[PDB]
């Protein structure tokens, strides 16, 4: 994983890349590292697969039943807190590194937390195995005041730094934006510079290459 | 302390009677009558549902028949409420025994657990009984077809045709009556709607105050099939055996 | 880190620089390592990230539930209870904390806390792997009753060198003074006490 | 009457019936004294058996080599208390190396008795004790109702006819504070007491029970043939 | 324990099963039965840890004989086989596993059909014609599946069991003092003394 | 002693058009020693298949613990699980396990049967949901099957073309691998009909 | 200490009642009324806002309430046991289901779950009974819309049209006047108005009443796009204005 | 009715008859008072001298929780002996954590909340004292009296017990007399004066007069026990009053 | 008749030791009032000091619960204490835990429900307070919540409590008539308390010197008591006009 957050003018934005790896091996060439905690808090989260989606599924819904509670949009503080302390509390077990963004009632916000429970503030974060091409993009071309365009530009082409030179990530693009007021837009697979190329030859076989021993109608109804 | 407002739930009484036990029986004796019939080709269950309102949801709605696996299902007699609880604790034995042996659990062995559970908030615990009577319908391949009837008590025993609930007395003697043991299903089916609509508290009976239910072998060879009838059947049912 | 707080004559000044690692990488450039756990209660932090921030947000969490019941506690307390965590969790903490406090009878405070969790009350305190390079200077030119701009010069000095040879500390210098009059934050860059 | 089902309810005048009634057990017990000077604590105590066949219940209990007590009431509960106090004074030797103190011993026997008092499901202790020892600071003597009331005095009783014993010590009191150094004259004077508790019975040798706890002298109990000597 | 193996044939399951119990340097018996009836028509053989072993088994046959007094009904080869998995694939994750390896060999009287179920330590199943726990069926998987035929008689089977013994007495390298064989079918469990 | 791979196997799954196909291999083993060649990896609930590579002990455990869920599931929803909610089932189950997982390589497929779209998906030994419009790949051979699915396969195969498709990519994967092989079975799945055919493949 | 009330609180008397379930409806019936509707397209929940004093703000007070996003629940009876239920019924349908399948559970199993936490306030050591009465209306992809009633005892029922609480006899014989299975959601939301008229004695108008609809999704309540499958929450709640504007066509 | 047979049930007015019940145990039990001054407070109480046989000064009642507060009851002693131990036990668990000291006001509400918790179960029942106790803190000297039902406040001077309203007028005669403060050796003198002028409400059994203070400047801020030269002088003051 | 003596359902559907519980309310013989200004939440209640021996100064049933939240009770003082060292400890926690201040209406709710649970389960009795919390929440406002021994509670534009309630009550009632707002319109927190003391003068028909009085006030990020001296303060503001 490559994932990165920026803050801009009027909001926050998030990307990550698509790629899942197990060892030197591509399992998935398009998956989501982009989750949702609430309406208008998203997470980017990079490490192992299955712990980043469970604590941001388990926090998502405890927040949900929060905000029912209080009567109250959420607050990225409160997923940051509730996050923070879950994983500690695992003394880095729960292998979860999350990009942690958001609108609430506050203001927009960007947050990074670590497997181990400890979480950063910024204007501009990155995070994962490609983590270092994105930061190398981020601290080349950021700058205070950046444009909600000018914000995703430079999201996804850190995200593309690791895509092109990290061989954890690769595929595609994801992104979101929560921009104050406005309803958080998820652009999934905004960039897709990774399209595999038409193949040289067909592999359809002659019916009746395989040869067959048994056959039998298999009955799923009741 | 709190003693003084204890009820004393699992007690004798100076006859060597359950006052608790004695009651939620009281309680079920108000209940929708339900009666089972045992064939030698199947199983009815037939049961009358409480004073019905014309605004019910009468297609979407259970009340009396309830499924506890593929060849197993009950029909109930007293709270609702109380007989969910049982049959959620029956459903997953059931699936407990599955898992355990790769095979359907036996009738009986699911009517002695859940009889057992019965019997324990009578004797330890301080809580009041379950309102609930049960009749169960079910196949298996030791004993074949077979009703069993569970009370508040914990007590089950097996029947060849068997009412709970309202009116007992009444349909008993009426099923004694007419019962034979080379009765078929679909004959069963008739005595059990005949008996109901002469015990019913209710001015006619009607296909909105029934639930019904088969246990076949009518399936296609040597395997078990559970139709419990949509409201349509029960009207067309009671045509077809003249009752309306 | 480099960590260190300064009594003088009207209170105590906190002092860290921004540096967040993880083996040669800076995982953060511009850390607060200055916290909050009171109005005029706070807590210079070194050693793991995670650990001190997990300490930090229960104690806050005491001296408020303190507060609500015994009005403002003071600064010996707020270092008991940070004490009471590390000693009684040494096992599983890597954390290295520096508490200051300002009360009006008691003045400024500095209580700083080992790995081990004893607890030793100083006129100033330095931490952090960066401490290691500056106690020689900070022994010779630290002075009781310094004023303020004195004070901020000491920390100011003595935390460029210890940025200067310590690899695991950098970026800005952030200081917290703590007086009778408030609460003032403090902020130097590179340009400024790297050519001192 | 109504308010006496359990020791957990007060009565409209303040009343715990339930330790009352405890207390009424105490009154039914067979007489038992203590009585000290400034070198000497003594304990005697008045034996009850069933009928002629029947051994005579033992009334006194030994808890240090420094410490023991009379009971008079229910003969389980003194022994519930009595090895509780045998180890409190076993811990303060154990950790501390130090003698438990009688005054503290008073303290936590009261603090036992006084949580039987204050819940449900409970009952009070149904015994009275009366409790001798020589600590660091001389000869002691304490009186223990399961009230939870502890007293210290020179002397006292505890019992069936107590009442005649505690007014002889009463009058007494000048004379045998001052039996120092003299163990076979202060048990006199304690076995002179307990006869004013007497009706038709005398004092036996099977009957008589004392103990003594001094300066020189380890807690130790007197029964049979070694009590001929004071009849 | 070491040796234990097991043949369906047409009408009945033989279980075979090593009499040595070796500790250190000393054979300590050399008529040793790693067996347990579970069932009339229901036979298990165990190898695997010392004690691990016998408890298991015994523990496993008290459970079935529960079970066939409280029903007055005798389970399944397969209901037997699959209670005795669920145990050991509890085990396996216990604090301490049980280290056992089993054979079912069982005659279903409802199906009128030998059975022979082959279970490890980990509550590995499967159902085969022929099985062997160890290093035995290194030697002896090879050989079965060049002179087994599924249509044999019990004496047939016997002779095909006599050479697997041959050849692991041939080519094992420790003594393991012969085999106990016992033949499950329609009419139950049966020793057979002379082999 | 690494639990994926004391027994061997594998499970492949592929789209096709209106169509879905899942194949296993048939080995069991214990290391080196080739045990049973009748050890199916392919279970269904209702209209739901579900293939599980790995540790057998488990494969066996969670077949026998979905048919459980499953059951339950029908009787209170009074309707059969579709395949991306026992997709999640099998995630929140594996999960569940997070710190003592079982050693397992399940993939699920089959046609929801209220839109009719077919739907395959993998799993890492502890919940990880991998989606695919294409392929999903399990087991001791799942590089092989990798390099094999990637290469032979292409969009909006016809359930006869699917097959052929799907068999050669199990086959020859099998033949790579020691672990997997010694028979085969594929499951084609149409909206209302499911044909299974076992394999001829070479028994070394 | 300690909770020695390990026993039951409800117990059945000779005559076979069970005397608080039986008392607890008698709550219900000193409650003031709520009604559900069903349609063919939507459900329809209404109640009265009777306010305590006219210097509480009745807005900050709601009777219905959100369970899941397309799942709501009124209720007649006790106020603060209804609030505690719902808290248990949006937790019950996240750790019991949705954490589990990854989806929000069916209306008729919300329902039976609350139903198990009614029941067990019955049966189980030192507890009353809960003294309210719920109404609750949903939509699943499997069983379309869907209209339950919760008693006290832990009973639920299906309904077409129903009410419950003070005058909920008149108002069920009116349901049963108007309503057919043609019913539009509109047509629902008209009656339920009507209905509700007859209960209401004071003020009616949209701050008095309360009301809330399961029909379509709501794409613009949903606070997020570019997930085709997530469309919006089906539960609506009326604003005071979108009542007022159908009282003048009434 | 039988509202009051079972503690923490509402009578139909609204009170705790078992409480109330409670607070009779206390109005039965001997006087023990409370006097706030300059720089502390002092503590002293009424012991009934059932018999000769008691030993002078060893049936001490006034008990000291940390180093420096000091409490004093009325009613049944063993109950009151409770509430210490709990006290020290909540005052040694505030210095473990917070290493200073418990305030007073601290301590008060410690006693309260536990005393009160006592009113909210039919499984136990309430304490069955009125507690008089104080001491010196950061913020100087406070007085308080914490009742059955878990009430308290601060007090210029309390009393409870069989002589309290004799107790309460001679009090109020000092807080009338003295608007700018009462010193601690004072307040020891006044202290006796009030036990024996309370002691006419007790006086078939005559008593033993029982002193404490805690005072900034006689005794440190720490809680002692008024003993020797100081007691006989301050009862000699008292036996000068009477007649 | 135990179902009066526990936290059961009578024949006729209610909950005597609830509403017995509300009757030991009034136990104090206190009245309380609460009103909200633009930028403040004023509470006032009646300070009784009978006893010459009590220190004024510890007599007190306004609480601060946390910075922002204030909370006044009407009840027995071992019921407020109680009540109020809990939602102290809840406040507490919810900021811990959530990462931001307890709003005053979550704090109620909490509040309420803990009241609740003490109607439903037996072994614990319903404590005899009536719970008014004030504070100016950061995202509601100026905000009034009150809780009750039923568990009952709700937001109001403004509220009293005590044995004379419905006097001030209808006093509030007939002002915002005039008004037509749903506050005080004012500026100053000063002339918000001006406002409160005056309109409980009017309504309980007596006249308040310095010490007949207790003070709360929430503003933004602070909620804090007034001392005898700037009760008297505002007193003399009032006589003057
Ligand atoms: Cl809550
Ligand atoms: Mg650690
Ligand atoms: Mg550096
Ligand atoms: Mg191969
Ligand atoms: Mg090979
Ligand atoms: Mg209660």
């Amino acid at each position: 994983t490559t994932i990165v957050g920026v803050k801009f003018n009027n909001g926050v934005v998030i990307a990550a890349d698509t790629r899942s790896t197990q060892g030197p091996i591509v399992a998935d060439k398009n998956c989501a590292k982009l989750h949702r905690i609430s309406p208008k808090i998203w997470c980017a989260g990079a490490g192992t697969a299955a712990d980043t989606e469970a604590v941001t599924q388990l926090i998502g819904s405890n927040i949900e039943l929060h905000s029912l509670y209080t009567s109250r949009e959420p607050r990225v503080v409160s997923a940051l807190q509730m996050l923070k302390q879950h994983l500690f509390k695992y003394q880095g077990h729960i292998g979860a590194y999350l990009i942690v963004a958001g609108v609430d009632p506050t203001g927009s916000h960007l947050f990074s937390i670590d497997a181990h429970g400890s979480t950063d503030v910024g204007y501009y974060l990155s995070l994962g195995s490609g983590s270092l091409a994105a930061m190398a993009v981020l601290e080349s071309h950021w700058k205070q005041d950046l444009t909600k365009e000018e914000a995703i530009k430079l999201a996804s082409d850190a995200i593309q730094a690791g895509i092109w030179n990290d061989l954890g990530s690769g595929s595609n693009v994801d992104v979101c934006v929560m921009e104050i007021g406005k309803d958080a837009e998820y652009l999934r697979n905004y960039l897709t510079p990774n399209v595999r190329e038409e193949k040289q030859k067909s592999y359809k076989f002659p019916r009746g290459t395989t040869a067959v021993l048994k056959e039998s109608i298999v009955n799923i109804c009741d | 302390g709190s003693r003084r407002y204890d009820s004393r739930t699992t007690i004798f009484s100076p006859e060597g009677r359950l006052y608790q036990v004695e009651y939620a029986l009281e309680s079920i004796s108000h209940a929708g009558t339900a009666i089972g019939i045992m064939a030698s080709d199947g199983i009815v269950l037939a049961a009358e549902r409480k004073v019905t309102s014309t605004l019910l949801e009468q297609d979407t709605s259970t009340e009396k028949l309830y499924k506890l696996n593929d060849k197993i299902a009950v029909a109930v007699a007293g709270l609702t409420a109380d007989a969910e609880i049982l049959i959620n604790t029956a459903r997953i034995h059931a699936q407990n025994y599955l898992k355990t042996y790769n095979e359907d659990i036996p009738v009986e062995i699911l009517v002695r657990r859940l009889s057992d559970i019965k019997q324990g908030y009578t004797q330890h615990g301080g809580l009041r009984p379950f309102g609930v009577s049960f009749i169960y319908a079910g196949y298996d391949d030791r004993y074949g077809y077979q009703l069993y009837t569970s009370n508040p008590s914990g007590n089950y025993t097996g029947w060849k045709a068997i009412s709970v609930g309202a009116n007992t007395s009444a349909a008993q003697t009426l099923l004694q009556m007419d019962y034979k043991d080379d009765m078929k299903v679909d004959d069963a089916i008739e005595l059990a709607l005949k008996t109901l609509s002469k015990t019913t508290d209710s001015s006619a009976l009607t296909y909105d105050r029934l639930e019904f239910a088969t246990i076949r072998k009518g399936a296609n060879d040597g395997e078990v099939y559970q139709k419990i009838f949509k409201p349509q059947e029960i009207k067309d049912i009671l045509v077809k055996t003249g009752i309306t | 880190t480099s960590i260190m707080a300064v009594t003088f004559k009207d209170g105590v000044i906190l002092g860290a620089d921004s540096r967040t690692t993880t083996g040669a990488y800076i995982a953060n450039r511009v850390t607060d390592k200055l916290t909050r756990v009171h109005d005029k209660i706070w807590c210079c932090r070194s050693g793991s990230a995670a650990d001190t921030q997990a300490i930090a947000d229960i104690v806050q969490y005491h001296l408020e539930l303190y507060t609500s019941q015994y009005g403002t506690p003071s600064t010996e307390t707020a270092a008991s209870v940070f004490k009471e965590l590390c000693y009684e969790n040494k096992d599983n903490l890597t954390a290295g904390i520096i508490v200051a406090g300002y009360d009006d009878k008691n003045k400024g405070e500095v209580y700083t806390i080992p790995l081990g969790g004893s607890v030793h009350k100083l006129p100033y305190a330095i931490a952090g792997s960066g401490s290691t390079f500056i106690y020689g200077y900070c022994d010779k030119n630290f002075r009781e009753n310094m004023s303020k701009e004195e004070t901020v010069d000491f920390i100011k000095h003595s935390l460029s060198q210890a940025i200067k040879w310590d690899g695991s500390s950098g970026g800005v210098i952030r200081m917290v003074v703590l007086t009778a009059a408030g609460v003032e934050r403090l902020i130097f860059y590179p340009d400024e006490y790297e050519q001192l | 009457n109504n308010y006496d089902g359990d020791t957990v309810t007060f009565s409209p005048t303040g009343r715990l019936f339930q330790v009352e009634y405890a207390l009424e057990a105490i009154k039914q017990g067979s007489v038992t004294v203590g009585l000290r000077s400034n070198t000497h604590a003594v304990l005697v105590a008045l034996k009850r058996n069933a009928d002629e066949l029947s051994s005579y219940q033992k009334k006194i209990i030994k808890c240090d080599e420094h410490m023991g007590l009379s009971l008079a009431g229910l003969a389980p509960d003194a022994r519930v208390l009595s090895n509780y106090l045998r180890q409190q004074c076993n811990y303060s030797s154990l950790v501390f190396n130090r003698k438990l103190a009688v005054e503290r011993a008073g303290h936590l026997l009261c603090d036992k008795a006084q949580k039987n008092t204050q819940s449900y499901g409970g009952r009070p202790y149904g015994v009275g004790l009366l409790i001798i020892g020589y600590d660091k600071s001389g000869a002691h003597l304490l009186e223990f109702q399961p009230s939870g009331n502890v007293t210290e005095l020179y002397g006292t009783a505890i019992g069936a006819r107590s009442q005649g014993a505690k007014t002889y010590l009463e009058r007494t009191l000048d004379t045998f504070i001052k039996i120092d150094g003299n163990p076979d004259e202060l048990i006199k004077a304690g076995v002179e007491a307990i006869s004013q508790s007497l009706r038709d019975e005398s004092l036996t040798v099977d009957n008589l029970s004392i103990a003594i706890v001094g300066k020189d002298t380890p807690f130790t109990i007197y029964d049979g043939e070694a009590v001929a000597k004071y009849i | 324990m070491d040796i234990i193996l097991g043949i369906r044939v047409q009408d009945s399951v033989i279980l075979a099963s090593s009499k040595a119990v070796t500790r250190g340097i000393s054979v300590l018996k050399d008529s040793d039965d790693k067996t347990r009836q579970l069932s009339p028509h229901t036979l298990m053989s165990f190898a695997g840890e010392a004690g691990d072993t016998v408890q298991f088994a015994e523990y496993i046959q008290a459970n079935i004989q529960l079970y066939s007094i409280r029903e007055d009904y005798e389970l399944s080869p397969q209901a037997v086989s699959s209670f005795v998995r669920q145990e050991l694939a509890k085990s396996i994750r216990s604090r301490r596993p049980y280290q056992v390896n089993v054979l079912i060999g069982g005659y279903d009287k409802k199906k009128n059909k030998p059975e022979l179920y082959q279970i490890d330590y980990l509550g590995t199943k499967v159902e085969l014609p022929y099985g062997a726990h160890g290093y035995s069926g290194f030697y002896t998987f090879s050989l079965l599946d060049h002179h087994y035929r599924p249509d044999m008689t019990t004496e047939e089977g016997l002779d095909l069991l006599k050479l697997c013994v041959q050849e692991l007495e041939k080519r094992m390298p420790m003594d393991f003092k012969g085999v106990i064989v016992k033949i499950v079918d329609k009419d139950g469990i049966r020793q057979v003394d002379d082999f | 002693s690494d639990p994926s791979s004391i027994n061997g196997g594998i499970v492949v799954a592929m789209t096709g058009k209106d169509c879905v196909a899942i194949a296993c291999d048939l080995r069991l083993g214990s290391q080196s020693l080739g045990v049973s060649n009748k050890f199916e990896k392919i279970f269904h609930y209702g209209h739901v298949f579900l293939g599980i590579t790995g540790l057998a002990t488990d494969v066996t455990t969670l077949n026998e613990m979905f048919r459980y869920k499953t059951n339950l599931y029908k009787l209170k929803e009074e309707r059969a699980i579709e395949p991306e909610t026992f997709t999640q089932l099998v995630s929140s189950s594996l999960y569940e396990r997070r710190f003592g997982p079982y050693f397992v390589g399940p993939v699920v497929a089959g046609i929801n049967s209220k839109s009719g779209k077919p739907f395959i998906a993998g799993f890492d030994l502890i919940g990880c949901i991998d989606e695919a419009k294409d392929f999903i790949v399990s087991g001791t051979a799942s590089d092989q099957l990798f390099g094999m699915c990637e290469s032979l396969y292409e969009p909006n195969l016809e359930p006869e073309d699917l097959f052929e498709t799907i068999s050669q990519a199990l086959l020859n994967a099998a033949d790579r691998d020691a672990l997997s092989g010694w028979g085969a079975v594929v499951y084609i799945i149409k909206k209302d009909e499911v044909v299974k055919r076992y394999l001829k493949m070479r028994q070394d | 200490m300690t909770d020695r009330y390990s026993f039951s609180l409800t117990t059945f008397s000779p005559s076979g009642k069970l005397g608080q379930i039986d008392y607890a409806l008698t709550a219900v019936k000193q409650g003031v009324t709520s009604l559900g509707i069903k349609a063919t397209n939507g459900v329809v929940i209404a109640t009265e806002k009777k306010s305590s004093s006219p210097l509480a703000m009745s807005e900050t007070l709601s009777k219905v309430s959100l369970l899941t996003p397309d799942i709501g629940a009124v209720y007649s009876g006790m106020g603060p046991d209804y609030r505690v239920l719902v808290d248990k019924s949006r937790k019950v349908a996240h750790t019991s289901y949705k954490r589990i399948y990854g989806e929000y559970p069916p209306t008729k199993l919300l329902v039976s779950e609350v139903a198990k936490i009614m029941q067990e306030a019955t049966q189980s050591g030192g507890v009353r009974p809960f003294g309210v009465s719920l109404l609750i209306a949903g939509h699943d992809e499997f069983n379309g819309f869907s209209l339950y009633q919760v008693d006290p005892s832990g009973s639920y029922f299906p309904w077409k049209a129903t009410a419950i609480g003070k005058g909920s006899v008149a108002a069920k014989t009116f349901l049963e006047k108007r309503w057919n299975d043609e019913l539009e959601l509109e047509d629902a939301i008209h009656i339920a108005l009507l209905t509700l008229k007859e209960s209401v004695e004071g003020e009616f108008n949209g701050d008095t009443i309360e009301l809330a609809i399961i029909g379509d999704e709501n794409p613009d309540l949903l606070g997020y796009t570019g997930i085709p499958t997530d469309k919006g929450p089906r539960f609506r709640k009326l604003t005071s204005q979108e009542i007022n504007d159908r009282l003048e066509a009434l | 009715t039988g509202y009051d047979l079972s503690n923490s049930v509402f009578s139909p007015d609204g009170r705790n008859f078992q409480v109330e019940y409670a607070v009779k145990a206390v109005e039965n039990g001997t006087t023990s008072i409370g006097i706030k001054c300059n720089d502390g407070v002092v503590f002293a109480v009424e012991k009934l001298i059932t018999s000769k046989l008691l030993v002078p000064q060893k049936n001490v009642k006034i008990q000291v929780v940390d180093r420096h507060i000091g409490c004093v009851y009325s009613g049944l002693i063993p109950d009151g002996r409770h509430l210490v131990n709990r006290g020290r036990e909540e005052a040694a668990s505030f210095k473990k954590l917070y290493k200073t000291p418990i305030p007073i006001p601290a301590f008060a509400d410690r006693l309260g909340q536990y005393v009160q918790a006592h009113t909210l179960y039919n499984s136990v029942r309430p304490f069955g004292v009125s507690t008089i106790f104080g001491g010196v803190d950061k913020n100087g000297a406070h007085l308080y009296m914490l009742e059955p039902s878990g009430s308290y406040w601060g007090y210029k001077g309390a009393a409870t017990g069989k002589g309290r309203q004799s107790a309460k007028a001679e009090l109020e005669k000092l807080v009338d007399h003295h608007p700018e403060g009462l010193s601690a050796r004072e307040a020891v003198k006044q202290a006796a004066k009030i036990i024996y002028l309370a002691h006419e409400d007790n006086k078939e059994k005559d008593f033993e007069l029982e002193i404490s203070w805690c005072s900034l400047s006689e005794t440190n801020g720490l809680h002692k026990f008024v003993k020797g030269d100081l007691l006989q002088e301050a009862i000699d003051f008292a036996q000068k009053e009477i007649n | 008749g135990y179902d009066r003596h526990i936290t059961i359902f009578s024949p006729e559907g209610r909950l005597y030791q609830v509403e017995y519980a509300f009757k030991a309310t009034n136990q104090t013989n206190i009245n309380s009032l609460a009103v909200r200004g633009k930028d403040c939440t004023v509470v006032i209640s009646q300070k009784k000091v009978p006893d010459k021996l009590l220190d004024p100064t510890t007599v007190s049933y306004i609480f601060c619960i946390s910075r922002t939240i204030g909370m006044v009770v009407n009840g027995p003082i071992p019921d407020a204490r109680n009540a109020a060292l809990r939602a102290k400890a809840e406040a507490a926690e919810f900021r811990y835990k959530y990462g931001y201040d307890m709003p005053c209406d979550v704090l109620a709710k909490r509040m309420a429900n803990l009241s609740q649970i003490y109607t439903q389960r037996a072994y614990m009795r319903p404590l005899g307070v009536i719970l008014t919390f004030v504070s100016v929440d950061e995202e509601l406002g100026p905000s009034i919540y009150k809780t009750d021994p039923a568990g009952y509670y709700v937001g109001y534009k403004a509220t009293a409590t005590g044995p004379k309630q419905q006097e001030i009550t209808t006093n509030l009632e007939n002002h915002f008539k005039k008004s037509k707002i749903d506050h005080i319109n004012e500026e100053s927190w000063e002339k918000v308390v001006e406002f409160a003391i005056t309109h409980m003068i009017d309504a309980l028909g007596t006249e308040f010197s310095k010490n007949d009085l207790e003070v709360g006030v929430a503003t933004k990020d602070k909620f804090f008591t007034l001392s005898a001296e700037n009760i008297e303060e505002r007193l003399v503001a009032i006589a003057e006009q």
